[PDB]
């Protein structure tokens, strides 16, 4: 089985031995691991994630109705059994804990394990903490080190500081298995790390205006998933954004429950690419300043229903290729000037059958719609005016997928 | 082009005019043969007593017909029997009984395959229809064939028939038998538009000078010009109120005015072919014949005023100048032909008239492309994935856990029964929208007769109709609104159990069969003994015809074996099931 | 061009049917400074005239506010949430105050005379026919399309109201009352003053009916009916016909037509969403009953700390646009019924029962996490209370038989507001256990509050009308019955003996 495996599929899939047991991973989490540690596109290790799938060695969900568009995996879980874990831990206690290459280690009410004192020589270290845990951090070397999983279950947690011994560190993941939101502190140390690529969270209370003052001078992309961001900031112009972030390109925020008012720093990343705003339903409106993102290509606000128009700086987004405002109930009309859009080619706008076009959408060529068909009535008075008009219509498939998300 | 049209030639209207003329003489019809063919002429009248019966006390002198001796006469969901006049009904029972020997002339003619023709002057033009309706009623439509199929030949008749009487034909392809010729300003086409009460005084002496026997009555100037001033005001208002509420155009202040309105409930049937000294002008369109029948007649200019009341009698005398010189004339039928302007005017027709006429044509077409649109829909892939995702996946899962899918669906444990449900509801509304099309008379006659339909609305009612009762008993529904056949059942189900029913015989529907054993179940058996015995004994039937499945229903876990073994062993040994 | 063809027809109709004539030869009799009346029960219909002193040319655009809570307001049933007041024209308004006095009495004859099936006019002239329109809109305060409703003719008034008299008359029954016979050389002057109803513009070689308030801005803004009335009567047999409004109008007209249409059928294709967003619902109740702690104790707690993706679903999503729908359906059909022999006819009716009975609950939840007080007469909103009602005049007319052996589980509890009698209780138990310095009267008031709860909640279990997952572990019920438990100490009693020889356990099996 494992063996039977080729190599590449052999260390994907002992990849999995660091999560916890019968842990939902979402499959952009793996994804992103990969990429970073094998230099890989997301479109094949997807392909590579189907085909584990495939001889029953993992099992994959999807949650809606999302297709699997440029390294949009937000919405698929990964769930594997038990025993498939163990076998995958099964073919890595060979070697030596601290020449292991991926060791899993656990820490029970600050008994830290007495080997520590030694230098670590793993690539993939995780780390697993109970509730009682109170940050009275032992002091380790680890070199050899390019990921890293925290797993928690505490009230207040503070990052290591050996962190910044690991040179070599290329990913991050925190996830917070505790019922209230865990207060992350001792933040800064990551300014030290000359290689840090992707920064990933989940449910952990974070004053959202550190990222700045932090100067991660090579970070790619950032995700945060039902984060709290507590009382919401903005006096601090001390700092140069696209000085400290000259290296940012992709911003996903998700489920963003308490997050009413966007931040103001995001607005100076003049090297975003993609922005993505999904599931947030406390969002009614976006600054003015987003016209300064000069070089913005996709923008994605799928499932935020409370957000009742797009701000009018959107003309000045002069590089906007895809435009998906899926399943937006209390989106009203379109800006006026949509089009002087002269690249925007896709848009999906499912369940947007509420949502009045205004004129210039004549404007466009070439462009495909993706809707509903009560969206189509809107979209069907206006076909003569668009000489390569597509307007593709599936279905929506009903399911029990997210009842595992209870 | 006519005779395209009408299925009938020149000769045949020559020796039907021929015919109702000799009828004048004899009593209460004159028969005719020549070859194979064999026409009966019916005599009419010109007395007061043989418009408006006397003895009724409505102001039109309608009564309803019977659900026995024409049981086609009906809108077949709903239920609704037609009206007709009471005084044409009563001449033509009087006419059938077996006293008279017209049975056996008729039984005699049709053992011969010769052809039937019915036809006759003004009043005995309506007593034509009826027997033609009649005849279909007993003979054609027993076993249909072209030997059988019969004419009406009409000479300047009244109105028969309301709205449903016209959708009755409509449905059954029957309107194509039925041909009634109307001068232009012939006035006894339009004299059962009014209302009693507006002529009973000045009725019988306009009915004296009609008749073509008793010539030697005199004119009177004001009595007629007010017969014909009442009779066309009448026809004004029964006109506006068709085009008023042709859609249904804010019907609000409609229906307040119609709380100070009586309008008559006649409509024309069948095929009518106006004639002029140019043309002669066909129609099939009851709508625009109705605008017809008061526009045509209207002046053509302002001194003619005088001139129209006399005319309109004297036009009652003119069909045979009309038989024997319609060869010499322009025939165009109106619906078909686009350029109706040049016709409508040559009718005499104003340009309001003939925008209410477009109208009513339009209308008609409206009703052709809701049809095509809806064929659409039910022909496509995912409307019958719907259905055959019950029939070939859920169905079978279901017999193979040995319950069934009614208890499955019930109990509900799994997505399996999520997606039934959702599948379910899907199809409940397309049904539902269908349903409601039907219901504001916006599809053409013949839909409920069309055949693609019926199969459709059967399948789909015997696989769901037990899932919508699984519901109705599932989450205590019952207890909130009654029993399911009462309040509970939705009207979808009615109207395709009703259209099958029609097409077939031309605890009493079996895909309620589950409604009935769950109000029977946890009784004493005394006070149920009847109705588990009517249940029991239709069983059989059910199951042969194909409303009931036999795997499903026999199931150790279904629920109806599970109250069939609680009975007592006095009646288990003596069921009709009781090997099962 | 269904909208023109149906106007010229409708006043063709009307002419013909024949009110004018007589209507008008009434108040021609009347006639030919004070407000006189005169009433004719003729066999066909009752006929009610008003005659009023000439216009005033100063006091012609001044106007009195009215208010609900106003008590000199006299139609107080015809202001609501949306439009709380209404103004109305000062000398018409004093001219029907004054006489109110024995028109009391007129309107017992005239409601009695309707009730027995009879048509019942209201008529007058110039500012005799706004009076007129008062006392009609007097007698609208009761409606149901299977009884009848008076008509109202008005021949040459002058407007009444502003725009949000129309606002409140804007596409309901009763402007389907009134009928405004006006020439189309009369011009008007709308910066304040509105019109609402039906109107009959009365040209000359013809006659126009519409409906729309619009159209009759666009063709009004800016004689002795005798004569127009012949002219009309004459015009009936015309050789010659021309348009008489311009094509602009017949466009704008048409144009909000098919709009109504639409949206009128939009609902009903919507219904189906509706459901299958229940049946969402249907399946996160059953899960949250799984795991013991009912569904809104589960949706309460997500509420105050959400941590969950499915939960945030059903509230964002589906909970929403449920509330949404169905507050459109109950404001759309309280002005314009089904049926015309109930509103709300079947499929909507039942399933807004349905909706209510699962739905506000979760309400509830809202407005008592919130930090609010008192929810049944101060808190709930309009469109939970009209689907009781409306159910609840229906369900005494249906026959049906409750089985007391069953099982209860899938029971929808029949008061909606159980939970907000629940928040109460525990927030008066607190109140006696944080207290100090209390007085006693208070204190016995509060020992009150607890014993008519305690009268209550045995009542809706020994009648059956509950559900068994009030008793699920997690339960807020069982919180209060707990910390009850504790502030009685030992006074036993039927609820008491229920609950500790647990015998909750086994109810509605």
């Amino acid at each position: 089985s494992f063996d039977a495996l080729d190599p590449n599929l052999k260390e994907c899939f002992l990849d999995m031995g660091s999560f916890l047991e019968d842990q939902k991973i979402r499959a952009s989490v793996i994804i992103d691991m990969w990429v970073e540690l094998y230099g890989k596109g997301s479109s094949i290790l997807y392909m590579y994630l189907e085909d584990l799938a495939s001889q029953n060695l993992l099992k994959l969900v999807p949650l809606g109705t999302n297709e699997h568009e440029d390294g949009f995996y937000n919405d698929f879980l990964v769930t594997q059994h038990d025993i498939l874990r163990e076998l995958a831990i099964c073919q890595s206690e060979f070697k030596e804990n601290l020449e292991r290459k991926r060791l899993n280690l656990e820490i029970l009410e600050n008994t830290f394990p007495d080997w520590c004192l030694n230098t670590i020589n793993a690539s993939l270290l995780s780390i697993s903490t109970d509730d009682l845990f109170s940050s009275k951090w032992l002091e380790m070397d680890c070199p050899n080190v390019e990921a890293l999983v925290l797993n928690l279950s505490s009230s207040d947690y503070a990052l290591p500081s050996f962190i910044s011994g690991m040179k070599k560190l290329k990913v991050l993941t925190i996830t917070n298995h505790g019922f209230y939101p865990a207060r992350l502190s001792n933040f800064s140390c990551l300014s030290s790390l000359p290689n840090l690529k992707r920064i990933r969270l989940e449910k952990v209370s974070i004053t959202l205006l550190d990222i700045p003052q932090l100067q991660l001078s090579s970070l790619k992309k950032l995700s945060l998933v039902m984060c709290s961001f507590g009382e919401v900031f903005y006096d601090t112009e001390d700092i140069v954004v696209s000085n400290a972030l000259s290296k940012l390109q992709e911003i996903d925020i998700d489920y963003c429950y308490d997050l009413d008012e966007l931040p103001y720093w995001i607005s100076e990343i003049v090297s975003l690419k993609t922005l993505s705003i999904t599931n947030c339903n406390k969002l009614s409106q976006l600054p003015e300043a987003i016209g300064n993102l000069s070089r913005l290509e996709v923008l994605r606000l799928c499932s935020s229903m409370n957000l009742s128009e797009l701000p009018e700086a959107t003309e000045g987004l002069s590089n906007l290729r895809f435009l998906d405002i899926s399943h937006c109930l209390g989106l009203r009309k379109l800006p006026q000037e949509i089009g002087k859009l002269q690249n925007l080619k896709k848009i999906s706008m499912r369940k947007c059958s509420g949502c009045e076009l205004p004129e210039s959408v004549t404007n466009l060529e070439n462009l495909e719609v993706k809707c509903d068909e009560e969206t189509g009535l809107l979209w069907e008075r206006l076909k003569p005016k668009m000489r390569n008009l597509r307007v593709q219509e599936e279905e929506i498939e009903h399911n029990l997928n997210l009842l595992q998300m209870f | 082009a006519f005779e395209a049209l009408t299925g009938i030639n020149g000769d045949l209207i020559t020796r039907s005019w021929s015919a109702s003329k000799q009828a004048y003489l004899t009593e209460r019809y004159h028969k005719e043969e020549a070859g194979a063919v064999v026409i009966f002429a019916f005599q009419p009248s010109f007395s007061e007593k043989d418009f408006f019966d006397p003895d009724n006390k409505s102001s039109f002198g309608e009564i309803k017909l019977n659900r026995v001796q024409f049981p086609c006469m009906r809108k077949i969901g709903k239920g609704d029997v037609a009206t007709v006049n009471e005084a044409f009904l009563k001449n033509l029972e009087a006419i059938i009984d077996p006293r008279t020997s017209f049975q056996a002339s008729v039984e005699m003619a049709v053992r011969s395959r010769k052809q039937i023709v019915f036809t006759g002057h003004s009043s005995g033009g309506a007593t034509a229809i009826l027997a033609t309706v009649w005849y279909l009623e007993k003979y054609f439509i027993r076993n249909p064939n072209v030997y059988l199929e019969p004419r009406c030949v009409t000479f300047g008749a009244p109105l028969v028939g309301d709205s449903i009487f016209s959708h009755a034909l409509g449905r059954e392809k029957w309107s194509r038998f039925f041909v009634n010729f109307v001068s232009r300003f012939d006035i006894v086409p339009r004299i059962m538009l009014a209302r009693k009460a507006s002529v009973e005084e000045t009725l019988p002496h306009v009915l004296a000078q009609l008749d073509p026997r008793k010539s030697s009555v005199q004119e009177s100037e004001q009595r007629i010009t007010e017969f014909y001033t009442r009779v066309m005001r009448d026809t004004s208002t029964v006109a506006n109120q068709a085009v008023c509420e042709l859609t249904g155009s804010a019907e609000a202040f409609l229906e307040t005015l119609s709380s100070f309105l009586e309008l008559s409930p006649y409509r024309p049937a069948g095929t009518f072919v106006f004639s002029t000294e140019k043309r002669l002008v066909a129609v099939n369109n009851s709508d625009a014949i109705l605008q017809m029948l008061f526009y045509t007649s209207q002046a053509s200019d302002e001194q003619e005023w005088s001139l129209i009341p006399f005319r309109s009698i004297r036009d009652h005398h003119s069909y045979e100048e009309l038989v024997q010189s319609m060869g010499k004339k322009l025939f165009n039928h109106l619906d078909g032909e686009n350029s109706i302007e040049s016709t409508l005017n040559d009718l005499g027709v104003s340009t309001r008239g003939r925008q209410y006429v477009q109208a009513a044509l339009e209308e008609e077409k409206k009703r052709v492309e809701n049809q095509k649109k809806i064929i659409q829909v039910i022909e496509q892939e995912r409307f019958l994935k719907k259905l055959a995702w019950i029939e070939d996946e859920y169905k079978p899962k279901c017999q193979a856990h040995k319950n069934g899918y009614y208890d499955s669906f019930k109990v509900s444990n799994e997505e399996n029964d999520f997606k039934a449900n959702v599948k379910r509801a899907e199809l409940a509304g397309v049904f539902d929208e269908v349903l409601g099309l039907m219901k504001k008379c916006q599809l053409p006659d013949e839909f409920e007769g069309d055949i693609d339909w019926i199969k459709l609305a059967t399948r789909y009612r015997r696989l769901v109709e037990p899932l919508d009762i699984a519901n109705y008993h599932r989450h205590l529904k019952n207890e909130d609104t009654g029993p399911y056949m009462k309040r509970g059942r939705p009207t979808r189900y009615i109207y395709a159990q009703r259209g099958y029913e029609h097409y077939i015989l031309k605890s009493e529907c079996g895909s309620c069969f589950w409604a009935e054993v769950e109000e029977l179940k946890g009784k004493p058996y005394e006070e149920v003994e009847v109705r588990v015995k009517t249940l029991e004994g239709m069983l059989g039937e059910w199951i042969t015809d194909g409303e009931v499945d036999d795997k499903e229903i026999f199931l150790e876990g279904s629920t109806f074996r599970k109250w069939w073994i609680t009975l007592p062993k006095n009646h288990k040994s003596h069921s009709p099931l009781r090997d099962y | 061009s269904s909208s023109s063809l149906k106007g010229s027809a409708l006043g063709k109709l009307v002419v013909t049917s024949g009110l004018l004539h007589s209507s008008w030869s009434k108040i021609l009799e009347i006639h030919n400074s004070g407000l006189e009346f005169q009433i004719h029960r003729e066999e066909k219909f009752t006929l009610v005239v008003f005659s009023a002193p000439p216009i005033c040319r100063s006091s012609s655009s001044d106007s009195t506010l009215l208010h609900v809570k106003d008590k000199e307001n006299p139609f107080p049933f015809l202001c609501s949430e949306n439009n709380p007041s209404f103004s109305l024209h000062t000398p018409a308004f004093n001219l029907f105050t004054s006489a109110s006095t024995s028109l009391t009495y007129l309107k017992s004859e005239l409601l009695q005379t309707l009730k027995s099936e009879k048509p019942v006019i209201i008529t007058g002239a110039a500012l005799g026919g706004s009076v007129a329109s008062l006392y009609t809109l007097w007698l609208l305060e009761t409606i149901e399309p299977t009884l009848k409703r008076p008509l109202c003719i008005t021949f040459g008034s002058p407007l009444i109201g502003d725009a949000s008299l129309q606002q409140i008359l804007e596409n309901s029954v009763r402007n389907s009352c009134f009928l405004h016979v006006v020439s189309a050389q009369t011009r008007i002057k709308m910066d304040f003053f509105k019109p609402f109803g039906t109107f009959l513009i009365c040209f000359d070689s013809g006659c126009v009916c519409i409906e729309d308030h619009v159209a009759v801005t666009e063709l009004l803004n800016g004689v002795d009916y005798s004569q127009v009335l012949n002219r009309l009567d004459q015009s009936m047999l015309s050789l010659a016909d021309s348009r008489l409004i311009p094509e602009d109008v017949i466009k704008g007209i048409e144009k909000r037509a098919e709009m109504k249409n639409l949206r009128f059928d939009m609902m009903f294709k919507k219904l189906n969403d509706m459901k299958i967003s229940m049946a969402y619902i249907e399946w996160y109740k059953k899960k949250c009953k799984e795991v013991k702690i009912g569904y809104y104790d589960r949706f309460k707690t997500q509420l105050a700390f959400p941590s969950k993706e499915f939960d945030i679903n059903i509230k964002n999503h589906h909970k929403s646009e449920l509330n949404r729908f169905w507050k459109s359906v109950v404001e759309e059909v309280e002005r314009r019924p089904q049926s015309d022999a109930s509103i709300l006819k079947r499929r909507f009716l039942f399933s807004g029962n349905n909706y209510r009975r699962m739905i506000e609950p979760l309400d509830i939840a809202e407005y008592y996490l919130e930090g609010r007080k008192e929810y049944r007469t101060t808190g709930r909103s309009h469109h939970y209370v009209m689907l009781e009602k409306w159910f609840g005049m229906e369900s005494i007319l249906i026959e049906k038989e409750r089985c007391k052996k069953r099982d209860l589980s899938d029971l929808l509890t029949f008061d909606s507001c159980f939970w907000a009698e629940v928040e109460d209780s525990l927030i008066v138990i607190n109140q006696l256990n944080t207290t100090v310095g209390m007085r006693d009267d208070v204190r016995e008031v509060l020992t009150r509050k607890l014993v008519e709860f305690e009268g209550y909640v045995w009542e809706i279990i020994t009648k059956r009308e509950v559900s068994p997952e009030i008793f699920l572990e997690e339960s807020s019920f069982m919180k209060w019955w707990k910390e009850y438990k504790k502030i009685k100490g030992f006074n036993s009693s039927y609820l008491t003996e229920f609950m500790n020889t647990r015998k909750y356990e086994s109810y509605g099996k």
